[PDB]
Protein backbone atom coordinates (compact mmCIF):
# COMPACT_ATOMS: atom_id res chain seq x y z
CA UNK A 1 0.00 0.00 0.00
CA UNK A 2 2.39 2.96 1.18
CA UNK A 3 5.35 0.52 1.15
CA UNK A 4 8.81 1.76 2.11
CA UNK A 5 11.87 1.42 -0.22
CA UNK A 6 14.20 2.49 2.67
CA UNK A 7 13.20 0.30 5.73
CA UNK A 8 14.77 -3.46 4.66
CA UNK A 9 18.40 -2.95 6.21
CA UNK A 10 19.85 -0.82 9.27
CA UNK A 11 22.36 0.19 6.12
CA UNK A 12 20.19 2.30 4.44
CA UNK A 13 19.43 6.00 5.02
CA UNK A 14 16.04 7.33 4.16
CA UNK A 15 15.83 10.53 1.96
CA UNK A 16 14.46 12.12 5.00
CA UNK A 17 17.85 11.82 6.73
CA UNK A 18 16.65 8.84 9.12
CA UNK A 19 17.31 5.31 9.43
CA UNK A 20 13.58 3.52 9.30
CA UNK A 21 15.27 0.01 11.28
CA UNK A 22 17.27 1.86 13.94
CA UNK A 23 13.65 3.86 14.68
CA UNK A 24 11.81 0.30 14.70
CA UNK A 25 13.97 -1.47 16.71
CA UNK A 26 13.06 1.87 19.29
CA UNK A 27 9.85 0.55 19.47
CA UNK A 28 10.69 -2.83 20.62
CA UNK A 29 11.26 -1.73 23.60
CA UNK A 30 7.22 -0.55 24.07
CA UNK A 31 6.87 -3.95 23.44
CA UNK A 32 8.34 -4.68 26.96
CA UNK A 33 6.70 -4.46 30.03
CA UNK A 34 7.32 -1.23 32.27
CA UNK A 35 9.98 -0.77 34.12
CA UNK A 36 10.80 2.52 36.87
CA UNK A 37 14.61 3.00 38.04
CA UNK A 38 14.65 5.70 40.28
CA UNK A 39 17.90 6.96 42.69
CA UNK A 40 18.51 9.01 45.80
CA UNK A 41 21.56 10.37 47.42
CA UNK A 42 22.25 7.01 47.80
CA UNK A 43 20.61 4.29 46.60
CA UNK A 44 19.51 3.51 43.12
CA UNK A 45 16.38 1.65 43.33
CA UNK A 46 15.18 -0.60 39.98
CA UNK A 47 11.54 -1.28 40.12
CA UNK A 48 10.05 -3.44 37.22
CA UNK A 49 6.67 -5.41 36.15
CA UNK A 50 6.73 -8.67 35.18
CA UNK A 51 4.23 -10.58 33.38
CA UNK A 52 3.56 -15.06 32.99
CA UNK A 53 2.49 -16.93 30.21
CA UNK A 54 -0.16 -18.87 32.38
CA UNK A 55 -1.36 -18.58 36.15
CA UNK A 56 0.81 -21.90 36.30
CA UNK A 57 4.25 -20.32 34.57
CA UNK A 58 6.75 -18.19 36.76
CA UNK A 59 6.88 -14.86 35.81
CA UNK A 60 9.81 -14.16 33.41
CA UNK A 61 12.54 -12.30 35.19
CA UNK A 62 13.55 -8.69 34.15
CA UNK A 63 16.01 -7.36 36.67
CA UNK A 64 19.49 -9.26 36.11
CA UNK A 65 22.32 -9.16 38.35
CA UNK A 66 25.75 -7.71 37.03
CA UNK A 67 28.40 -7.04 39.24
CA UNK A 68 27.79 -6.41 43.04
CA UNK A 69 27.32 -3.00 42.36
CA UNK A 70 25.83 -2.68 38.74
CA UNK A 71 22.08 -4.50 38.26
CA UNK A 72 19.91 -3.55 35.30
CA UNK A 73 16.47 -3.85 34.06
CA UNK A 74 15.27 -4.99 31.12
CA UNK A 75 12.46 -4.10 28.45
CA UNK A 76 11.90 -5.59 24.71
CA UNK A 77 13.61 -8.66 23.64
CA UNK A 78 14.98 -10.72 26.40
CA UNK A 79 17.64 -12.73 23.86
CA UNK A 80 19.38 -9.75 23.03
CA UNK A 81 19.20 -8.48 27.44
CA UNK A 82 20.93 -11.72 27.44
CA UNK A 83 23.66 -11.34 24.99
CA UNK A 84 24.11 -7.39 26.74
CA UNK A 85 23.97 -9.45 30.50
CA UNK A 86 26.29 -12.07 29.29
CA UNK A 87 28.67 -8.96 28.48
CA UNK A 88 28.24 -6.63 30.90
CA UNK A 89 29.18 -9.47 33.42
CA UNK A 90 32.48 -10.23 31.64
CA UNK A 91 33.15 -6.54 31.12
CA UNK A 92 32.56 -6.18 35.38
CA UNK A 93 34.94 -9.15 35.63
CA UNK A 94 37.57 -8.12 33.44
CA UNK A 95 37.59 -4.94 35.76
CA UNK A 96 37.35 -6.65 38.42
CA UNK A 97 40.23 -8.46 37.78
CA UNK A 98 42.68 -6.80 36.25
CA UNK A 99 41.58 -3.50 38.73
CA UNK A 100 40.53 -4.55 41.61
CA UNK A 101 37.69 -2.05 41.89
CA UNK A 102 34.16 -2.21 40.30
CA UNK A 103 33.61 -0.04 37.53
CA UNK A 104 32.40 2.88 37.16
CA UNK A 105 28.49 2.57 35.89
CA UNK A 106 29.10 5.38 33.16
CA UNK A 107 31.85 3.58 31.79
CA UNK A 108 30.30 0.25 31.32
CA UNK A 109 27.07 2.39 29.79
CA UNK A 110 29.67 3.64 27.13
CA UNK A 111 30.93 0.25 26.22
CA UNK A 112 27.54 -1.13 26.07
CA UNK A 113 26.62 1.96 23.80
CA UNK A 114 29.94 1.30 21.82
CA UNK A 115 28.84 -2.55 21.48
CA UNK A 116 25.63 -1.66 20.12
CA UNK A 117 26.10 1.03 17.87
CA UNK A 118 27.91 -2.24 15.72
CA UNK A 119 25.27 -3.44 14.78
CA UNK A 120 23.12 0.24 13.61
CA UNK A 121 25.84 0.47 10.73
CA UNK A 122 27.18 -2.77 9.67
CA UNK A 123 25.02 -4.81 6.73
CA UNK A 124 22.80 -8.47 7.90
CA UNK A 125 22.81 -7.24 11.66
CA UNK A 126 19.67 -6.07 13.72
CA UNK A 127 19.76 -3.18 16.15
CA UNK A 128 19.75 -5.04 19.68
CA UNK A 129 16.00 -5.16 20.35
CA UNK A 130 15.82 -4.31 24.23
CA UNK A 131 16.49 -0.98 26.25
CA UNK A 132 17.94 -1.50 29.35
CA UNK A 133 17.67 0.83 32.82
CA UNK A 134 21.01 0.21 34.97
CA UNK A 135 21.08 0.69 38.35
CA UNK A 136 24.62 1.13 39.57
CA UNK A 137 26.64 2.47 42.57
CA UNK A 138 30.58 3.72 42.48
CA UNK A 139 32.29 6.36 43.28
CA UNK A 140 30.40 9.37 42.24
CA UNK A 141 27.77 8.28 43.99
CA UNK A 142 24.48 6.23 42.57
CA UNK A 143 23.46 5.79 38.67
CA UNK A 144 20.84 5.48 36.76
CA UNK A 145 21.50 4.80 33.39
CA UNK A 146 19.12 4.01 30.28
CA UNK A 147 20.38 2.53 27.07
CA UNK A 148 17.84 2.01 23.89
CA UNK A 149 18.49 0.50 20.55
CA UNK A 150 19.45 3.23 19.00
CA UNK A 151 22.93 2.94 20.74
CA UNK A 152 22.08 6.16 22.66
CA UNK A 153 22.42 6.29 26.11
CA UNK A 154 21.46 8.69 29.10
CA UNK A 155 22.55 9.66 32.40
CA UNK A 156 19.19 9.99 34.13
CA UNK A 157 17.65 11.70 37.22
CA UNK A 158 14.79 8.95 37.26
CA UNK A 159 13.59 6.89 33.98
CA UNK A 160 10.87 4.56 32.78
CA UNK A 161 11.00 2.60 29.74
CA UNK A 162 8.31 -0.39 28.16
CA UNK A 163 4.88 -0.32 27.14
CA UNK A 164 2.83 2.55 28.39
CA UNK A 165 5.52 3.81 30.87
CA UNK A 166 4.55 7.78 29.29
CA UNK A 167 2.09 7.89 32.69
CA UNK A 168 5.19 6.65 35.58
CA UNK A 169 7.47 9.98 33.80
CA UNK A 170 4.73 11.56 34.65
CA UNK A 171 4.76 10.64 38.15
CA UNK A 172 8.50 10.79 37.89
CA UNK A 173 9.11 14.23 36.45
CA UNK A 174 6.19 15.68 39.11
CA UNK A 175 8.30 13.66 42.12
CA UNK A 176 12.51 14.19 41.11
CA UNK A 177 12.58 17.25 43.32
CA UNK A 178 12.36 14.48 46.27
CA UNK A 179 14.04 11.77 45.18
CA UNK A 180 17.57 12.61 46.42
CA UNK A 181 16.60 13.07 49.81
CA UNK A 182 14.56 10.15 50.51
CA UNK A 183 15.60 6.91 52.56
CA UNK A 184 15.24 3.41 50.95
CA UNK A 185 11.85 2.76 51.22
CA UNK A 186 10.33 6.11 50.65
CA UNK A 187 12.82 5.66 47.16
CA UNK A 188 11.08 2.27 46.96
CA UNK A 189 7.50 3.33 47.38
CA UNK A 190 8.21 6.65 44.41
CA UNK A 191 9.17 3.89 42.21
CA UNK A 192 6.14 1.65 42.83
CA UNK A 193 3.42 4.39 42.51
CA UNK A 194 5.61 5.07 39.17
CA UNK A 195 5.19 1.20 38.19
CA UNK A 196 1.29 1.44 39.95
CA UNK A 197 0.66 3.75 37.38
CA UNK A 198 1.60 1.98 34.43
CA UNK A 199 -1.54 -0.28 34.88
CA UNK A 200 -5.15 -0.27 34.01
CA UNK A 201 -7.54 0.38 36.69
CA UNK A 202 -8.52 -3.20 37.51
CA UNK A 203 -5.14 -4.57 38.19
CA UNK A 204 -2.82 -3.93 40.99
CA UNK A 205 0.60 -4.18 41.84
CA UNK A 206 0.98 -7.94 43.40
CA UNK A 207 4.13 -9.95 44.93
CA UNK A 208 3.84 -11.97 41.99
CA UNK A 209 4.66 -9.03 39.05
CA UNK A 210 6.44 -6.77 41.37
CA UNK A 211 10.71 -7.17 41.51
CA UNK A 212 12.43 -5.06 42.97
CA UNK A 213 16.41 -4.02 42.63
CA UNK A 214 18.31 -1.99 44.90
CA UNK A 215 21.98 -0.95 44.93
CA UNK A 216 23.47 1.59 47.22
CA UNK A 217 25.87 3.06 49.35
CA UNK A 218 26.70 0.14 52.06
CA UNK A 219 24.60 -2.29 50.15
CA UNK A 220 25.30 -4.90 47.11
CA UNK A 221 22.95 -5.00 44.18
CA UNK A 222 19.96 -7.71 45.22
CA UNK A 223 17.30 -8.35 43.59
CA UNK A 224 13.91 -8.80 45.92
CA UNK A 225 11.44 -11.38 44.32
CA UNK A 226 8.19 -12.59 45.86
CA UNK A 227 8.07 -12.90 49.35
CA UNK A 228 10.76 -10.55 49.47
CA UNK A 229 8.69 -7.17 47.59
CA UNK A 230 5.95 -7.98 50.79
CA UNK A 231 7.82 -5.33 53.38
CA UNK A 232 7.93 -2.96 50.19
CA UNK A 233 4.83 -3.02 49.03
CA UNK A 234 2.72 -3.33 52.46
CA UNK A 235 3.44 0.53 52.80
CA UNK A 236 1.68 1.77 50.15
CA UNK A 237 -1.64 3.91 49.72
CA UNK A 238 -4.73 2.63 47.85
CA UNK A 239 -4.75 3.16 44.17
CA UNK A 240 -6.12 7.11 43.59
CA UNK B 1 63.25 -9.23 27.88
CA UNK B 2 65.64 -11.88 28.97
CA UNK B 3 68.61 -10.53 29.43
CA UNK B 4 68.53 -6.75 30.86
CA UNK B 5 71.10 -3.99 29.24
CA UNK B 6 70.94 -0.92 31.20
CA UNK B 7 69.61 -1.30 34.45
CA UNK B 8 68.43 0.88 37.78
CA UNK B 9 69.35 -0.41 40.92
CA UNK B 10 67.21 0.80 44.16
CA UNK B 11 63.92 2.46 44.67
CA UNK B 12 63.29 3.09 48.21
CA UNK B 13 59.68 4.34 49.21
CA UNK B 14 57.67 4.66 53.11
CA UNK B 15 54.75 5.81 53.92
CA UNK B 16 54.32 8.71 55.87
CA UNK B 17 51.82 10.75 58.01
CA UNK B 18 50.07 12.47 54.80
CA UNK B 19 51.44 10.31 52.28
CA UNK B 20 54.54 8.48 50.37
CA UNK B 21 57.90 9.40 49.65
CA UNK B 22 59.98 6.96 47.59
CA UNK B 23 63.81 7.88 46.03
CA UNK B 24 65.52 6.81 43.21
CA UNK B 25 69.60 7.43 42.17
CA UNK B 26 69.62 8.92 38.23
CA UNK B 27 71.64 5.98 37.40
CA UNK B 28 71.36 3.78 34.59
CA UNK B 29 74.43 1.36 34.31
CA UNK B 30 75.51 -1.20 31.66
CA UNK B 31 76.61 -3.83 33.42
CA UNK B 32 79.15 -2.13 35.51
CA UNK B 33 79.26 1.11 33.44
CA UNK B 34 77.90 4.15 34.81
CA UNK B 35 76.46 5.37 31.18
CA UNK B 36 73.82 7.34 31.67
CA UNK B 37 73.97 9.65 35.13
CA UNK B 38 70.74 12.09 34.59
CA UNK B 39 67.50 9.26 33.67
CA UNK B 40 64.60 9.80 36.06
CA UNK B 41 63.85 6.60 37.40
CA UNK B 42 60.36 8.03 39.38
CA UNK B 43 57.35 8.25 37.01
CA UNK B 44 54.65 10.39 38.04
CA UNK B 45 51.36 8.24 37.13
CA UNK B 46 48.62 10.92 37.97
CA UNK B 47 47.77 13.10 41.10
CA UNK B 48 48.33 10.85 43.27
CA UNK B 49 50.02 7.79 42.14
CA UNK B 50 54.14 8.05 41.61
CA UNK B 51 55.91 5.34 40.73
CA UNK B 52 60.07 4.16 40.86
CA UNK B 53 61.44 1.26 39.29
CA UNK B 54 64.22 -0.93 39.23
CA UNK B 55 65.79 -3.42 36.56
CA UNK B 56 65.83 -2.35 33.24
CA UNK B 57 64.89 0.57 31.98
CA UNK B 58 63.78 0.15 28.85
CA UNK B 59 61.02 -2.37 30.33
CA UNK B 60 60.55 1.00 32.98
CA UNK B 61 59.76 3.43 29.47
CA UNK B 62 57.83 1.26 28.47
CA UNK B 63 55.82 0.91 31.32
CA UNK B 64 55.64 4.88 31.54
CA UNK B 65 54.44 4.88 27.93
CA UNK B 66 51.59 2.12 28.33
CA UNK B 67 50.42 3.66 32.03
CA UNK B 68 50.61 7.30 31.21
CA UNK B 69 48.41 6.69 28.06
CA UNK B 70 46.15 4.85 30.19
CA UNK B 71 46.66 8.05 32.34
CA UNK B 72 45.94 10.23 29.55
CA UNK B 73 42.52 7.67 28.13
CA UNK B 74 40.98 7.84 31.24
CA UNK B 75 41.35 11.70 31.66
CA UNK B 76 39.48 12.09 28.60
CA UNK B 77 36.14 10.82 30.03
CA UNK B 78 35.89 13.48 32.62
CA UNK B 79 33.51 11.28 34.51
CA UNK B 80 35.02 12.05 38.20
CA UNK B 81 36.67 8.61 38.36
CA UNK B 82 40.67 8.06 38.68
CA UNK B 83 43.00 5.78 38.78
CA UNK B 84 43.67 4.30 42.59
CA UNK B 85 47.50 3.84 43.47
CA UNK B 86 45.74 0.72 43.88
CA UNK B 87 44.58 -0.05 40.98
CA UNK B 88 47.62 1.42 39.18
CA UNK B 89 49.82 -1.37 41.76
CA UNK B 90 46.71 -4.15 40.59
CA UNK B 91 47.05 -3.49 36.86
CA UNK B 92 50.42 -3.31 37.25
CA UNK B 93 51.04 -6.77 38.97
CA UNK B 94 48.57 -8.28 35.88
CA UNK B 95 51.15 -6.80 33.84
CA UNK B 96 54.13 -8.06 35.15
CA UNK B 97 52.68 -11.74 36.18
CA UNK B 98 51.12 -12.22 32.25
CA UNK B 99 54.31 -11.19 31.17
CA UNK B 100 56.35 -13.68 33.19
CA UNK B 101 53.58 -16.16 32.37
CA UNK B 102 55.06 -15.91 28.50
CA UNK B 103 58.22 -16.56 29.60
CA UNK B 104 59.09 -13.06 28.59
CA UNK B 105 59.44 -10.54 31.77
CA UNK B 106 59.56 -7.53 31.95
CA UNK B 107 62.91 -6.51 34.12
CA UNK B 108 61.51 -4.69 36.59
CA UNK B 109 60.92 -4.33 40.37
CA UNK B 110 58.83 -1.04 40.74
CA UNK B 111 57.58 0.93 44.14
CA UNK B 112 54.49 2.03 43.75
CA UNK B 113 53.64 5.21 46.07
CA UNK B 114 50.49 6.60 46.61
CA UNK B 115 47.87 8.79 48.33
CA UNK B 116 43.91 8.84 47.52
CA UNK B 117 41.24 9.36 50.45
CA UNK B 118 43.17 10.24 52.95
CA UNK B 119 45.19 6.72 53.18
CA UNK B 120 48.66 6.29 51.86
CA UNK B 121 49.46 3.76 49.72
CA UNK B 122 53.06 1.81 49.10
CA UNK B 123 53.16 -0.80 46.54
CA UNK B 124 56.15 -3.69 45.59
CA UNK B 125 55.50 -5.39 41.90
CA UNK B 126 58.49 -7.18 40.61
CA UNK B 127 59.02 -9.53 37.44
CA UNK B 128 57.40 -12.37 38.67
CA UNK B 129 54.38 -11.02 39.93
CA UNK B 130 54.87 -10.83 43.63
CA UNK B 131 53.45 -7.97 44.72
CA UNK B 132 52.64 -6.86 48.40
CA UNK B 133 52.04 -3.48 50.44
CA UNK B 134 53.99 -2.69 53.31
CA UNK B 135 54.94 0.91 55.31
CA UNK B 136 58.52 0.92 53.96
CA UNK B 137 59.86 -0.64 50.32
CA UNK B 138 63.31 -1.22 49.12
CA UNK B 139 64.19 -2.80 46.08
CA UNK B 140 67.66 -4.19 44.69
CA UNK B 141 70.07 -3.55 47.73
CA UNK B 142 67.43 -1.61 49.24
CA UNK B 143 66.31 -4.54 50.49
CA UNK B 144 69.45 -5.75 52.35
CA UNK B 145 70.24 -2.41 52.86
CA UNK B 146 67.66 0.37 53.64
CA UNK B 147 64.84 -1.78 55.04
CA UNK B 148 66.92 -2.69 57.73
CA UNK B 149 67.01 0.96 58.38
CA UNK B 150 63.48 1.61 57.07
CA UNK B 151 62.04 -1.19 59.21
CA UNK B 152 63.50 -0.36 62.53
CA UNK B 153 62.03 2.99 62.62
CA UNK B 154 58.95 1.86 61.66
CA UNK B 155 59.55 -0.57 64.43
CA UNK B 156 59.79 2.19 66.57
CA UNK B 157 57.62 4.17 65.75
CA UNK B 158 55.14 3.44 63.04
CA UNK B 159 53.45 6.85 62.10
CA UNK B 160 56.25 8.90 60.53
CA UNK B 161 55.89 12.84 59.91
CA UNK B 162 57.00 14.25 56.01
CA UNK B 163 60.14 15.48 57.75
CA UNK B 164 61.33 12.60 59.69
CA UNK B 165 60.57 10.20 56.73
CA UNK B 166 62.33 12.36 54.20
CA UNK B 167 65.38 12.37 56.28
CA UNK B 168 65.45 8.51 56.83
CA UNK B 169 65.07 8.06 53.20
CA UNK B 170 67.98 10.54 52.52
CA UNK B 171 70.00 8.53 55.18
CA UNK B 172 69.05 5.11 53.58
CA UNK B 173 70.51 6.63 50.18
CA UNK B 174 73.58 7.95 52.17
CA UNK B 175 73.94 3.90 52.96
CA UNK B 176 73.42 2.83 49.75
CA UNK B 177 75.84 5.01 48.32
CA UNK B 178 78.25 3.62 50.43
CA UNK B 179 77.99 0.16 50.04
CA UNK B 180 75.98 -0.69 46.84
CA UNK B 181 78.43 -0.46 43.89
CA UNK B 182 75.99 0.49 41.26
CA UNK B 183 74.41 3.53 43.19
CA UNK B 184 75.46 7.01 42.47
CA UNK B 185 75.50 10.68 44.35
CA UNK B 186 72.48 12.28 42.55
CA UNK B 187 68.93 10.85 42.95
CA UNK B 188 65.68 12.22 42.91
CA UNK B 189 62.90 12.07 45.82
CA UNK B 190 59.17 11.97 44.95
CA UNK B 191 56.30 12.73 47.48
CA UNK B 192 52.84 12.27 47.07
CA UNK B 193 50.42 14.10 49.51
CA UNK B 194 47.12 15.56 49.23
CA UNK B 195 48.91 18.60 47.10
CA UNK B 196 50.02 15.83 44.47
CA UNK B 197 53.17 14.49 43.18
CA UNK B 198 55.83 16.62 43.39
CA UNK B 199 59.66 15.14 42.12
CA UNK B 200 62.54 16.50 44.04
CA UNK B 201 65.94 16.66 42.67
CA UNK B 202 68.72 16.36 41.72
CA UNK B 203 69.91 16.00 45.32
CA UNK B 204 73.17 14.50 46.56
CA UNK B 205 74.29 12.63 49.65
CA UNK B 206 76.68 13.78 52.58
CA UNK B 207 80.16 11.69 52.54
CA UNK B 208 82.23 10.78 55.08
CA UNK B 209 85.13 9.34 54.92
CA UNK B 210 87.14 9.36 58.55
CA UNK B 211 87.42 5.50 58.31
CA UNK B 212 89.75 6.13 55.11
CA UNK B 213 92.63 7.92 57.79
CA UNK B 214 92.76 5.39 60.13
CA UNK B 215 94.27 2.66 58.35
CA UNK B 216 97.65 2.12 59.94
Amino acid sequence: MFRNQYDNDVTVWSPQGRIHQIEYAMEAVKQGSATVGLKSKTHAVLVALKRAQSELAAHQKKILHVDNHIGISIAGLTADARLLCNFMRQECLDSRFVFDRPLPVSRLVSLIGSKTQIPTQRYGRRPYGVGLLIAGYDDMGPHIFQTCPSANYFDCRAMSIGARSQSARTYLERHMSEFMECNLNELVKHGLRALRETLPAEQDLTTKNVSIGIVGKDLEFTIYDDDDVSPFLEGLEERP
Amino acid sequence: TQNPMVTGTSVLGVKFEGGVVIAADMLGSYGSLARFRNISRIMRVNNSTMLGASGDYADFQYLKQVLGQMVIDEELLGDGHSYSPRAIHSWLTRAMYSRRSKMNPLWNTMVIGGYADGESFLGYVDMLGVAYEAPSLATGYGAYLAQPLLREVLEKQPVLSQTEARDLVERCMRVLYYRDARSYNRFQIATVTEKGVEIEGPLSTETNWDIAHMIS
